[PDB]
């Protein structure tokens, strides 16, 4: 019925998406060979939202892998749940951008973006009632950020009414892999504020910090971090796939958390998250899920929400639970911590309950707070951007590719006016 | 480094004051 | 004599899913229901739970209407953009349901005004029903959002914009909150952790108690046209507090001595109203008492006398005979898995007063605060609305507040 | 006609557990609440064949209430009746009267209202409390205050447990007794004293039980109440009601403190070898070896006495027996009162409960008298209360709760004034 | 409903609490795994006071372990009933104070005590109606005395209207494990007299004396001492967990035994405590429990009460007993030895009975006496404090951390006026 087309870009997008299709295929009970093998009836009637029946019970995902380097494609095809994609959907350039936003947005994207659009169109009209697209990329890299961003703009030109989710990671100075992170992230946000419908901001500091403190992992490789991000993405679109006592689709959450059209950058959290040694020392109640939800040390961004106020907040619950406990818990946190919430908006919390838990758990929750503490990172980025751009560091690698000085000034302007509007509404 | 300590002290004081304010607001609501 | 029921939205058809379960379990008396129903929604998830449920064969396949995609808590979307393609199919069926009928008492609609489907296409369905039939009654049992317990954020926008049509379209409008019902299940039913299912079960009890006069022969029967006169003293004042007694568990029921005198009292305390409001602030304009089961006219007669002579509650200066009684013989039925014990007799009271004037005033500030800064307005305007209808719905509730204050004097 | 019985505190609801046990075993009702019309004074009928007692157990600590919720009589009591708080007053009169009392007594009131509304010919209330504690003392006096302003004309039979002179379990109980009597004085219409050492001596000597627990104490208290309500429940040759004691026994509106006794408290073996008649039980009701309050009426003078008779008793010999008492000179009556007796005979004998240590006796006497020996106990309390108050021991707990030094001195002089009042009526 | 949160500090606190949680869990029929395996329904009715149900019969203790060296934390998880504590409740520093009250109260406390406070807050708000807190620690060490006392002060200014028990062993010259015992004891007692609601004095000297004569043990390791202390703690709070003919709660005991707000130091004893050689020749009646209770050689402090006067006393009886016998025995021991009792308070003894004996015995008792002879310890400790401080011994380890000289003089004055004020009411 409602349809979700998946688009993954860059190394970050491909590996995040690989873990994503692993957990979704297990949820719908599909084997690594593509055939249905589940047990419950419930897992059959809502697989068209993510799959297409091909022939002989072959359910292939409705996904599009997109990059510029073959290492990621071969690593994808090698591992399990790698032989479930249609090889025609591995749209793939050959030269590579390499952490140069200009390459991924003007030079190399110019010959790939045609082929991705062909595949995504044929894959879009294959289904009847499109709900929206779902993109997973980064803002530090070049072929993820630049090409993925250009793809977002072209898609919003063709399909202006359909929804759009973007799970994007942003760079932070404490975990700084590339040197040109500010030059990329600033330009990428300039396009995200006008093209995406909503962006769920992620970061590696909070992810590494979460696996240290709460999960208490010893060696948190990218597999575990990508596993956490995938659990968030499954939680946000569980309402379409399963019946519940109160449903909330993508559009329903968007209208309840975005009070002004440019204020669409969210913080995300997932619960419950407990160490393996302490999994049996705990209950599974709604109050326990709420204490772990509203903890500021549990967002998957490196921006403390208690440094500002919440404008709105959302809680998607999964499991057999009493709706009264849901509303009483949301009201309780709304009264005791009255200063952290905006005043000219009562009821800053939208809630929803689905009846099917994720596999292996009894009851889970996903938090999406649209706070005004997110402006610290934009200031935290803009100060670095000005540090380079006052003195034209690394600038020629982009200038000799097409960007002029007005493009960077425009990116600073959009960043600065945005942080003022978050400060205005606090 | 000095100004950094000033930042991490002022925020903690600010945080304690905000928590006290919430308590006062809660009491007014119950008492009304 | 038959009456057909329409159910709109996630809340509407879940209420209906419990209401029709009670009707089949209760049952020539069946003729008024056997179903003469229509479920309709924009999200197919809850309707298609019925299509595969236990009552697969019970409902004719066409009856269960279902759109393609949801209005998503958006009154404008469910009233202007998406409603326009499904409402015509729905009402062009309901017509042939009425042509199947011969002695139609009326329609009864179930909707929650917080959402987009329950609110938006609720009003849209109501407007074409009013121009098509006009005279036939349409009882609307709506679910308004509670003051402090709340699930959505933009529901003030929806509740005001829905009410502006609920005034002049429905004939008899019964308010029902969720906090008040939650309090009822916590206080009397001692259920500390209730869900939506328990709420919908006792909502069906109220509906059944007011149609049992048509279905079964009592000492003093009362039709749907009777409520039309006996409780609405003015054409635009039809908003009814509801109550029920005895709402009681399985063990407490045997211990206590349920009778007519004390349940007439219990149906009047604000600890048992279905709407979160205190009628001590207001003055009763009229009361209506449906008695089911083991009732002789004497003790109901004696009970209304004691209420009138008490001074904890007051009436308007206009009505010395401020009551309408009604007695039916068949006792209320029970559902296996339900929490209400079997009782020889029960009372469903529907009153009208000025306490309702408080809920609208309480509603006004929340809508007013958000609207002043133009929060969330861009969603509704891009859907097809303008700033005109926001401000004009606001002043309509302002007029209603002055109206209640004037009549209450 | 109906009478409802309220129980406050640990000692209060334990006493009720013995009373309602005795009641169902007397009227032939199983503990579940169904028979296999005289029960109408205490049990209301559901109409489905189930009988529910007219009583409300309430206290501040949930321990003693919830064993009742799970004993044999789980199904006899209506759930709402068994009120229970969350935390105890902890032997602190002020804590039960101002801090924690103010939240719980309003729930008890809007409960007791619909018990009275279910009744038609309400004779009165009767309350059970021990003044040594904080719950029975504090909110007990608070409950009596609000009961007087609500009804006023209805009797309130206070069967209170005063602290024993020497045998005591708490240490701040002198404070609690003085402050509680200060309000129990002007609220209770008829207040009966029940000490603990006296009941201890009865079970030791009469019942020849050398190891008694609280069970036997509560058992015989229920026996006295049963002997006192038989006149209301059943028909006799000469009956009295509960409004009779209001007039016939208290000469002045502040002298209402009665000494209770009962006879014969006899074990299973003495009855087989001993004889029962009206004259000897009329004697045995007056000797101080059978009184329920440690005081000696031999030191005092009687104002008026009352005599409940149960079983196979004719009226000729109750008159002859009371005549023999008046002609004796060991006890004397007040000069102002030429006649000092209120007699009563009822047909039904006292039933026995299995497991109790009371024998099946053919006849019994329950005496309730008024005297001036009661003045000695109140004075005896004042010596040890004033003993500690001057140095301000234990005052800091009560004053920390929200009281002051004023109410100690003003309550002290009020009960001191009562001492002078008792001495001047005796002259 | 009535609830006690438990706090153990330092090495002394950890072993005492370890043997304590074994004794209570065995009373409630919970095995080392932490699952219910008892038989009587009565054991389940009152587990909310000390435990929380987690899932599938798993009961976790409501305790918080707090120390500075990991040797104690690992020794706790190793032993039996070690796997029942929630691992998050092991709030814990790393450096170590080491018998320096200033290091325990000013340097390391200032960064650990916020953590232990946060755990206590969660444990207090997790439950509904607090009865009080229960803290076990020593007065000679540093990480128990200084940190634990700071925790007491911080908690008392947070929840001022709730009771608080502290069980503290105090140093004595005959058992002198460290050298700066008086410098730690005098400053610790200064804070206890102004913060704690009531204290229960203990010492290691009397415990060694009990294990020699009464127990007649061959090798009294620390396990047996902790066994005696645990039996006392279980005996005093038995009233909240089991019903009885005359129940006496903690607050009921506090107001009945404390005549003046500064006179809250009690000496405690427990009966029956007999050797296996003579346990066979014994009888179990009320008089034999009393005349072993009120014996001076059974007190768990080295403060012989007949060298002073009794203000008040209390006995908590457990087992099916006759209340008449209980009261007449208290009457007999108060009438004969009338000189040992205070004169301006009649009936100096509060008494209570509970109807559940501990496992292994048919009838037991627990004595709590508030005598004035406790001043022997205050003079006995203050002279050693004076003997070093007149000459400035060991002072620089205290002075160089933040403390100045008037702290010692103020502490001396308050301890000195306290023993003076005990003497006046004597
Ligand atoms: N009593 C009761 N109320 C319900 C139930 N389900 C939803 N509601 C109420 O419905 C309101 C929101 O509208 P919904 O019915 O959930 O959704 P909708 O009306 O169909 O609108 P859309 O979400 O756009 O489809 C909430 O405020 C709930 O209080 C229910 O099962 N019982
Ligand atoms: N006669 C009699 N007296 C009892 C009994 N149980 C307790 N008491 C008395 O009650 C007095 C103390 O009061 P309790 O009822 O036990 O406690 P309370 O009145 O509820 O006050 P709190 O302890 O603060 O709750 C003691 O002095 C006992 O003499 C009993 O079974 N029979
Ligand atoms: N969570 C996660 N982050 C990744 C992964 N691979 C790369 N990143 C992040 O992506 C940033 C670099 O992006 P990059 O891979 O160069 O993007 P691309 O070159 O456009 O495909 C770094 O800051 C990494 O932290 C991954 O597998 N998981
Ligand atoms: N009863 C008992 N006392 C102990 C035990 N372990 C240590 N102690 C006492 O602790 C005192 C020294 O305190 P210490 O353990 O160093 O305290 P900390 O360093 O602050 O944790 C000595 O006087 C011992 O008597 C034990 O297992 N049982
Ligand atoms: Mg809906």
């Amino acid at each position: 019925m409602r349809e979700i087309v998946h688009i993954q870009g860059g190394q970050c997008g491909n590996q995040i998406g690989a873990k994503f299709w692993e957990v979704v295929s297990d949820e719908h009970g599909i084997d690594p060979t593509g055939t249905y093998h589940g047990d419950s009836d419930l897992q059959l009637e809502r697989i068209n939202v993510y799959f297409n029946e091909a022939t002989g019970g072959r359910y292939v995902p409705r996904a599009i892998l997109m990059d510029l380097e073959p290492g990621t494609m071969d690593s994808v095809r090698s591992g399990p749940y790698g032989q479930i994609f249609r090889p025609d959907n591995f749209v793939f350039g050959q030269t590579g951008a390499g952490n140069n936003w200009a390459k991924g947005h003007y030079t190399e994207g110019a010959e790939l973006i045609d082929s991705v659009l062909d595949v995504v169109r044929k894959e879009a009209e294959s289904c009847d009632c499109l709900q929206g697209f779902q993109v997973c990329h980064s803002l530090g890299g070049g072929t993820g950020s630049g090409m993925g961003t250009l793809l977002i703009s072209k898609i919003r030109e063709e399909y202006p009414d359909r929804m759009m989710l973007t799970f994007s990671v942003v760079p932070s100075p404490k975990v700084s892999d590339t040197v040109v992170e500010p030059y990329n992230a600033t330009l990428s946000v300039h396009q995200l504020v006008e093209n995406a419908d909503e962006c769920m901001v992620l970061d590696n500091e909070a992810l590494y910090d979460i696996c240290f403190r709460t999960l208490k992992l010893t060696t948190p490789t990218f597999g575990d971090l990508n596993h956490l991000i995938s659990a968030v993405m499954s939680g946000i679109t569980c309402c379409l796939r399963f019946p519940g006592q109160l449903n909330a689709d993508l559009r329903k959450l968007a209208v309840n958390l975005i009070p002004f059209p440019r204020l669409h950058f969210f913080m995300v959290g997932f619960t419950p998250l407990t160490s393996r040694g302490s999994q049996q020392y705990r209950a599974l109640t709604v109050p326990e899920l709420t204490q772990q939800m509203w903890d500021a040390k549990n967002m998957m961004c490196a921006a403390d929400p208690r440094h500002g106020r919440y404008l709105t907040a959302s809680a998607l619950f999964r499991g057999r639970m009493s709706t009264k406990e849901v509303d009483e818990q949301m009201l309780n946190v709304q009264n005791k911590n009255s200063s952290y919430f905006v005043e000219w908006i009562p009821n800053n919390v939208k809630s929803s309950v689905c009846d099917i838990p994720p596999k292996g758990l009894k009851m889970s929750a996903t938090f999406i707070g649209n706070s005004t503490a997110i402006q610290e990172m934009f200031k935290r980025v803009s100060e670095q951007f000005t540090a380079m751009f006052r003195r034209k560091a690394f600038l020629h690698w982009y200038t000799g590719e097409g960007m002029d000085e007005m493009e960077f000034t425009e990116a600073e302007s959009n960043m600065n006016d945005l942080v003022s509007e978050y400060q205005q509404y606090q | 480094e000095a100004q950094q300590n000033d930042i991490k002290a002022l925020r903690r004081e600010l945080e304690l004051k905000k928590a006290k304010l919430n308590e006062l607001h809660e009491d007014v609501r119950r008492k009304e | 004599r038959e009456v057909i029921s329409i159910h709109i939205g996630q809340a509407g058809i879940q209420v209906g899913n419990a209401c029709w379960e009670l009707y089949c379990l209760e049952h020539d008396a069946f003729n008024t229901f056997f179903p003469r129903c229509i479920f309709l929604d924009l999200e197919p998830t809850v309707v298609d739970e019925v299509r595969t449920g236990t009552y697969r064969q019970l409902f004719h396949p066409e009856q269960l209407i279902s759109g393609k995609e949801d209005a998503a808590n958006n009154f404008a979307r469910g009233h202007y953009t998406i409603g326009k393609e499904i409402v015509d199919l729905a009402l062009d069926r309901i017509r042939k349901l009425a042509d199947n009928c011969t002695g139609l008492q009326g329609f009864l609609v179930f909707n929650a005004v917080g959402g987009g489907t329950g609110s938006g296409l609720g009003s849209l369905l109501l407007e074409r029903l009013s121009v098509d039939y006009g005279k036939k009654s349409k009882l609307g049992f709506t679910v308004y959002p509670s003051p402090q317990v709340s699930t959505a954020v933009v529901e003030p926008y929806n509740s005001v914009l829905s009410t502006h049509s609920l005034l002049e379209h429905t004939d008899v409008a019964v308010m029902l909150d969720n906090e008040a019902i939650y309090d009822i299940c916590r206080r009397s039913l001692d259920i500390e952790r209730p869900t939506y299912t328990n709420l919908n079960r006792l909502i069906a009890q109220v509906i059944s108690s007011l149609t049992a006069s048509l279905r079964f022969d009592g000492a003093l029967n009362v039709d749907i046209t009777e409520f039309q006169t006996n409780l609405v003293p003015y054409p635009r004042i039809h908003f009814m507090l509801s109550s029920y007694a005895p709402i009681i568990s399985a063990e407490k029921a045997y211990h206590e001595q349920l009778s007519v005198a004390e349940i007439t009292n219990a149906a009047f305390e604000p600890a048992s109203m279905m709407v979160k409001c205190d009628p001590r602030h207001g003055k009763y304009m009229a009361c209506c008492l449906m008695y089911r089961g083991d009732v002789v006219p004497k003790d109901v007669n004696a009970s209304v006398a004691t209420i009138k002579t008490k001074r904890t509650i007051q009436f308007v200066d206009w009505c010395p005979t401020g009551f309408k009684c009604g007695i039916n013989y068949q006792p209320p039925t029970v559902v296996p898995g339900g929490d209400l014990a079997k009782v020889q007799r029960a009372v469903c009271m529907i009153s009208n007063s000025t306490a309702i004037g408080e809920i609208f005033s309480r509603l006004d500030h929340k809508f007013d605060l958000m609207y002043a800064k133009r929060a969330f307005v861009h969603w509704y305007v891009g859907e097809g609305m303008e700033e005109g209808e926001f401000s004009e719905a606001r002043e309509d509730l302002a007029a209603l507040e002055k109206d209640f204050e004037e009549v209450g004097a």
